[PDB]
């Protein structure tokens, strides 16, 4: 296991890269296990959000 | 007349005026000596050249009565002297005041910045600067003369000793009293009267001061006997720790004295957990703190808690630890360390000092207060009057019918802003994003069709549309800087839509309706507030500020704390949280790097910030805001009978005191589980036959109508539901049994002045539900804008246990998970609306806003590590919100209830609510004259030896001196302290035996003379209690000393006989007022405080099963819990005044890591249920704590305004008891006649304002007695007579007139 497993086709996105629900790898090596990814909006200002592949 | 003839009869030989001001006005008179063509009555501008600056205002000077203007008095060098001519024409006109007003307001820029070199060469350009305006107007009125001198005006005394401080910080003293050199602030005050109406605000401000003297007295005495009180008995009990065992078999020794104590005073044998900087504290009651099992519990090793400054040990921290306790100020940690080492029954010592001392004291403060605000307003707006004395967009867009969609259209927007949080979807995201452009692109369409139907001369008037259209054109500003990654603030804009909606919904249409109106009233008080704690902040700068780095390795971890006074704004908001009423925790960390006077600092800035200033904001709120007819008839008289509902009410008291015993600890009594099991039984079918001897009584129609059936046909249901359950299989539901105790609210509700009580809050509920709903709007604004600003900005790297790591080494979420850390969030957080309102009461109630408060300035970007004050200007949110969200929103809660309980009592009374205040002061002086009878006087015996003793017993010099013996005995038990030698305590001992001997004689004398009528007054009975106890306690050789007599017992009998000295208050009048108004209030105050405890008995036994099994987290532990019925008291008094609920939330809320209950094994599981929590606080916390605890301030306003009135013009209960203590000495026997050569020396010998002065006879003619046989009169002729002859002379003898037709109708 290395850090940055893409686990999904090419072209997908990793963590913390924008994204739009299409372009989002299944699962991700990141910090000691396997994570899924999921794109999520947080918060960045008022009224804005910056969509983003997280993990759940 | 006083001042406005007096002013002017000085004018004729003594000294004249000189000049006058009043629209750029500027004269040349004299005291008649020379004048030279100034004014006798010309109104012209003729004769001089500079007096036609002094002739147009001839109609502008005499506005009111002299307010336009200020007149010199021109008596030592005023002619033939030119340099005072410039002097005159220096100091009137304006110029030369508006550039004092730039140059303090200049030089109070140069305050809130750090000094510097450059600072002091500009310090001294404004020192002289300030000479420049003594020199000239001590020039131009003299230093010190008797008409209009210098030094007589209170705003050039200010201007004087701050100009001389500022010679002495600025020529020697450079090292010693730096505190002088923080007071050349006071020169700021003078900035009041630059905002317009000030002289309203400031001479209420000056009244109230002045009117509390008599008040501050009372508070200081109470406060004296609660200190000597809290000394004896807790001296010493603040220091008991838990200490481990002398070690038996081991070392330090076998065991010796030395050995013990050597041992004993170690701290490392003193218990504390892993954390825990204060040391736990114990106690050997039966509900005290417990100790481990290695461990004695002792007394008197090692400091008291809060670094020694908590403590009864000696009269000065006693004073300090009751004021803290009547200020509510951290009140629940001094009262949880006294249930911890003393026991839980010495609740009753804090029921005592929150009931007189901050239901009562501090509702006297407020009521003042409000006395004085009124009066200067009445004042204000009597003077006021004086001043008085294309066609088819039509069709389309003025459509009723189309108001109602843009209505839908604003409800939606504000829904979509509140829906915006933090961590969404992608599709959620879109769906709030996409109707941000539908929402503009409807807002634009109709401002346009809008301009075409009411073309733009019309559509700029409405002032809604002019609104609208600063909405309009901040929406196409953002569609403009859409993709712009600029400045992008304005998207912050889009809150300002939800003002627009107030056009629909009415009530908060009126709310805003005041607030547009009275506009100038809350301005000159949020200035003056924002002006004193400006002051305040610049003198705790420059006295304290340099301790807190000077000495900062005194603090725990050598930090400086979050609360200091290193630069402006640390030092402003220190002062503007003692004036949100937490004064006590920033006072301990001052008194550990500096010297005593922080304490007069933080009391003052309390006095005048929470008691005067805060209160003056609740009074401004006030002034602005055939069988089967037979059977009907049997249970008709069985529901009407008296003996049937005392049955009924003893069977629903005696069920739910069986209501507190089940609790935990409930299995473990096998007995009592049967006993409450057929009681179930019992009710289940006493329900249900009551309910149908009350459906032939009072029929189908009439109960099912009635709001008390309906709650009594809900609890026959919730037993019938529970009864069918328990019959075929599943277990009862405990919810449903518990509401019988709503049953309970109908026989409370006729206890003979709940009538009052219960009709001012059925009235109020639906002005609270609306002040409820304007106050969710207000706080919506709030939520979205801390949603916008702090969601997802809360969460940090923390370690292992608890501690929050350096940014230096995680900087970010990426740095905190590669070293195995944890990235947690805070439980207050902001994260989304329905968190943000948690959040938000938090800070408006005062409870748990510091750790919010924390979060919101070390708060940086998401995924960063947050360091601390890192945007220390978002404070400037929370001062913001607390001044619009809790000065104004909260207290508006008392406004309800003081206008509320004025009608309610006007109404029990039978008086009308037609009559006028003036005819009601009438009507009140003659319901009195006839509940009057006299007192009949206690008889003198015949024997020599009881005869003698009754004359002794009688005499006032008998009655003083046995009131100062008792103020002698108890200010020697003020200066026990606790550590005293044993040979202090042998002469406080036989110093006390020397007062028993001669308390005993003087009880013995007033039962010798003064037989039986003794035991009624009710002083005389404690003034015995205590001499039987004393000599008991002296006597018998073989004193037991198993459970005997308390020497607590002993010590609160002298303290509460030091009550007779409220009788001897009653000369002073200012003090009687005031005790008056207490007695008359002291029955509807009781009841009050004891709908309190019921209500507190519902969210006990509620409480107790919810949340009887939780794990101890947050404020709950093993000793404050809601396991038992005595322990759920304890914390829900605590709850009533809202003090430390964050603590106790934090704990039933708490559903992280719990255990679920498992059935099988009998396991009930530990864990939170936070949505119940919620419902549990909040619904407490407005019930108790904002309708009810605001009610003790409603009942208080209304008894004391009553009393201060008959002050003033009516007659003062205590003026008609001083009619019977002289009526009774010229008629002894109550023989109620006394004849007509006795009412001369009668009339004389009354007091003010009922006093008839000598010549009597020329006085007593003037009014008609009608005389009975013998030359004998009356006492109701003779006081009717005497009522009469005071509303004669007050306002006017016509007023005299009205005051007939009471004594008719009445008699
Ligand atoms: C609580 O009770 C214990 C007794 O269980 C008291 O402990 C005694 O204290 C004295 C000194 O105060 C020692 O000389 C005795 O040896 C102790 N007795 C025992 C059995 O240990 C203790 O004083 C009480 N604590 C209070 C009243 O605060
Ligand atoms: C974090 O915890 C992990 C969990 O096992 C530890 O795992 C080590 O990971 C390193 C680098 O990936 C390996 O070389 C080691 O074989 C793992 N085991 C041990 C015992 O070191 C890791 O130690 C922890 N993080 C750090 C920085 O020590
Ligand atoms: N005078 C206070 N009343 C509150 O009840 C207290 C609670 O809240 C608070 O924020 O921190 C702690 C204490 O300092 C408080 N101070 C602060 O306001 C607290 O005990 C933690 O819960
Ligand atoms: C406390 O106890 C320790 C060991 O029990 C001892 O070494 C020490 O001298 C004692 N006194 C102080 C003041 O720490
Ligand atoms: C007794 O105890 C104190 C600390 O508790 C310690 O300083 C002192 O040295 C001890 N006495 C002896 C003889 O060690
Ligand atoms: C608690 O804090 C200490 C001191 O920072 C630390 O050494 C320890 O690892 C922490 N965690 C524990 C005791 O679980
Ligand atoms: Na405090």
């Amino acid at each position: 296991a290395k850090d940055g497993d893409v686990e999904g086709p090419a072209g997908c996105k990793k963590y913390d890269v924008e994204c739009d629900s299409g372009e989002c790898c299944q699962k991700q090596y990141l910090w000691y296990k396997w994570r899924p990814l999921d794109c999520r909006c947080l918060k960045s200002g008022f009224f804005s959000s910056k969509c983003v592949c997280r993990d759940v | 007349d006083k001042g406005r003839g007096a002013n002017k009869d000085r004018d004729g030989s003594a000294h004249p005026d000189q000049a006058l001001e009043q629209g750029s006005r500027l004269p040349a008179r004299m005291r008649n000596i020379f004048p030279a063509e100034l004014a006798s009555t010309p109104l012209e501008d003729f004769d001089p050249f500079y007096k036609n600056k002094k002739t147009f205002v001839v109609v502008t000077k005499a506005g009111d009565i002299f307010r336009f203007s200020g007149e010199k008095s021109l008596w030592m060098l005023d002619p033939f002297t030119p340099i005072r001519r410039v002097a005159i024409s220096t100091m009137v006109q304006p110029i030369f005041s508006y550039f004092i007003m730039i140059t303090i307001l200049i030089h109070c820029i140069f305050m809130i910045m750090p000094a510097t070199q450059t600072t002091y060469i500009l310090e001294l350009v404004f020192l002289s600067i300030y000479t420049i305006e003594v020199v000239v107007k001590v020039l131009a009125r003299g230093f010190i003369l008797h008409p209009f001198a210098y030094l007589r005006d209170p705003w050039n005394w200010l201007d004087f000793l701050v100009t001389l401080i500022g010679y002495i910080t600025l020529v020697v003293d450079l090292g010693h009293l730096y505190a002088l050199r923080a007071f050349r602030v006071l020169r700021s005050w003078r900035t009041v009267t630059i905002v317009p109406g000030w002289r309203t605000i400031v001479d209420a401000l000056s009244l109230s001061i002045t009117s509390l003297k008599d008040l501050v007295l009372l508070l200081l005495f109470s406060l004296f006997v609660f200190a000597v009180l809290g000394l004896q008995i807790y001296m010493g009990v603040l220091t008991q720790k838990c200490v481990k065992h002398f070690p038996a078999d081991g070392s330090w020794g076998n065991f010796t004295d030395e050995r013990w104590f050597n041992y004993t005073s170690n701290s490392s044998h003193w218990y504390i957990p892993d954390d825990w900087i204060e040391y736990p504290l114990c106690g050997n009651s039966s509900g005290a703190g417990m100790c481990p099992p290695g461990y004695t519990c002792l007394q008197g090793y090692g400091g008291n808690p809060n670094y020694g400054y908590t403590s009864f040990d000696t009269f000065g921290w006693a004073f300090l630890s009751v004021f803290r306790l009547v200020t509510l100020d951290y009140w629940e940690d001094l009262y949880q360390l006294a249930l911890r080492s003393a026991g839980p029954w010495h609740i009753l010592f804090f029921i005592i000092v929150v009931f007189y001392g901050t239901f009562c004291f501090l509702n006297f403060i407020l009521a003042v207060v409000v006395m004085s605000y009124t009066h200067m307003v009445k004042r204000a707006d009597e003077e006021k009057a004086a001043e008085r004395e294309q066609g088819a967009i039509g069709a389309v867009v003025l459509s009723p019918f189309f108001e109602l969609f843009i209505a839908v259209i604003i409800v939606l927007n504000i829904t979509f802003m509140a829906l915006d949080h933090h961590d969404m979807n992608i599709e959620f995201e879109r769906i709030l994003r996409t109707g941000n452009y539908i929402f503009t692109s409807i807002y634009i369409v109709e401002a346009v069709l809008k301009i075409i139907a009411l073309s733009p001369k019309f559509y700029f008037k409405d002032s809604w549309n002019v609104f609208d259209f600063i909405i309009v054109v901040f929406a196409i500003l953002e569609l403009g800087l859409e993709g712009v990654q600029g400045l992008s603030v304005f998207r912050s804009f889009r809150l300002l839509r939800v003002f627009r909606l107030a056009k629909f919904w009415p009530t908060l249409n009126n709310f805003m309706s005041v607030m547009t109106k009275s506009y100038g009233a809350f301005v000159n008080v949020m200035y003056v507030m924002f002006l004193l704690l400006f002051i305040f902040a610049i003198i705790g700068m420059q006295l304290f500020g340099m301790n807190y780095i000077d000495n900062m390795e005194r603090f725990p971890d050598g930090d400086l704390p979050r609360w200091n006074f290193t630069d402006f704004l640390h030092s402003f908001m220190i002062v503007f949280r003692a004036l949100c009423g937490e004064w006590i925790e920033s006072m301990w960390d001052c008194m550990l790097v500096g010297d005593w006077s922080c304490i007069p600092f933080f009391v003052a800035v309390f006095f005048v910030g929470n008691l005067v200033i805060l209160n003056l904001l609740i009074a401004l709120l006030l002034n602005n805001y055939r069988m089967w007819s037979n059977i009907r008839r049997v249970c008709f008289l069985l529901a009407k009978n008296k003996y049937f509902q005392k049955f009924v009410t003893a069977v629903l008291v005696i069920t739910s005191v069986l209501l507190a015993l089940e609790d935990i600890y409930l299995p473990q009594r096998p007995v009592l589980v049967n006993i409450t099991l057929y009681v179930d039984y019992v009710l289940t079918a006493f329900f249900v036959i009551e309910m149908i001897i009350m459906l032939f009584a009072v029929g189908f129609k009439k109960y099912f109508t009635s709001k008390w059936y309906w709650l009594d046909f809900i609890v026959v249901v919730a037993y019938l539901l529970n009864f069918v359950l328990m019959c075929a299989g599943i277990e009862a539901l405990q919810t449903l049994r518990l509401l019988r105790v709503f049953r309970l609210f109908r026989p409370l509700s006729k206890v003979n002045g709940m009538q009052v009580v219960t009709s001012t809050l059925v009235e109020a509920v639906p002005h609270i539900f609306n002040v409820i709903l304007v106050g969710i709007f207000f706080w919506l604004v709030f939520a979205i804008m801390g949603v916008q600003l702090f969601a997802g900005k809360f969460y940090k790297c923390v370690d292992e246990n608890s501690t929050v790591l350096s940014h230096e080494i995680t900087m970010d979420r990426n740095d905190c998970l590669h070293e195995n850390y944890t990235w947690e969030n805070s439980p207050m957080n902001f994260d989304h609306v329905g968190n943000a309102y948690l959040s938000l009461l938090q800070v408006a109630t005062f409870k748990g806003w510091l750790q919010i408060m924390n979060d919101a300035i070390d708060s940086r970007e998401v995924h960063k590590q947050p360091i601390r004050e890192t945007n220390i200007y978002m404070y400037l949110y929370f001062i913001f919100f607390i001044v619009f969200g809790s000065f104004f929103i909260l207290k508006l809660f008392v406004c309800i209830l003081i206008d509320i309980f004025r009608q309610q009592r006007r109404k029990a009374e039978g008086l009308s609510a037609t009559d006028s205040r003036t005819q009601l002061i009438y009507r009140r002086a003659v319901m009195r004259t006839m509940s009057a009878k006299p007192v009949k006087r206690i008889p003198k015996p015949t024997c020599h030896p009881q005869s003698l003793m009754y004359d002794i017993s009688v005499n006032r010099k008998f009655e003083y001196t046995m009131m100062i013996l008792i103020i002698l005995n108890v200010a020697v038990m003020a200066i026990d302290h606790y550590g005293q030698s044993m040979e202090f305590s042998e002469v406080l001992d036989y110093l006390n035996l020397i007062f028993i001997i001669i308390f005993f004689v003087e009880c013995v004398i007033k039962v010798s003379g003064l037989r039986h009528h003794y035991f009624k007054d009710p002083w005389n009975i404690i003034d015995f209690l205590y001499v039987v106890l004393a000599i008991a306690g002296l006597m018998l050789s073989d004193v037991i000393e198993k459970y005997f007599i308390s020497p607590t017992l002993l010590r609160i009998l002298r303290i509460l006989r030091v009550g007779r000295l409220l009788r001897y208050f009653q000369s002073a009048r200012g003090m009687r007022l005031l005790l008056l108004a207490l007695r008359k209030a002291l029955r509807t105050l009781f009841n009050v405080s004891f709908l309190l405890f019921v209500i507190m008995f519902v969210y006990a036994v509620f409480g107790m099963e919810f949340f009887m099994h939780i794990r101890d987290a947050g404020a709950i532990d093993d000793v404050y819990n809601f396991k038992t019925f005595g322990q759920s008291i304890i914390l829900l008094f605590q709850l009533a005044t809202s003090a430390g609920w964050d603590g106790v939330y934090f704990a039933i809320a708490n559903e992280e890591d719990c255990r679920a209950p498992d059935h099988e094994l009998g396991y009930p599981g530990n864990c939170g249920s936070r949505a119940l929590g919620i419902a549990y606080l909040v619904s407490y916390l407005i019930i108790t704590c904002l309708v009810v605890i605001n009610m003790y301030a409603a009942v208080i306003l209304d008894y004391v305004l009553e009393v201060y009135e008959d002050s003033k013009e009516g007659l003062t209960d205590d003026d008609y008891d001083m009619f019977f203590e002289v009526w009774q000495q010229f008629d002894p026997e109550a023989t109620q006649y006394i004849r007509y050569d006795q009412l001369s020396e009668l009339l004389e010998a009354l007091q003010p304002p009922l006093q008839v002065q000598k010549p009597n006879k020329y006085k007593i003619l003037s009014m008609n007695i009608p005389i009975c046989k013998d030359d004998h009169i009356f006492y109701k002729d003779v006081l009717e007579a005497l009522v009469k002859d005071v509303f004669s002379r007050r306002g006017s003898p016509v007023e005299a007139g009205d005051v007939q037709a009471p004594n008719v109708d009445e008699a």
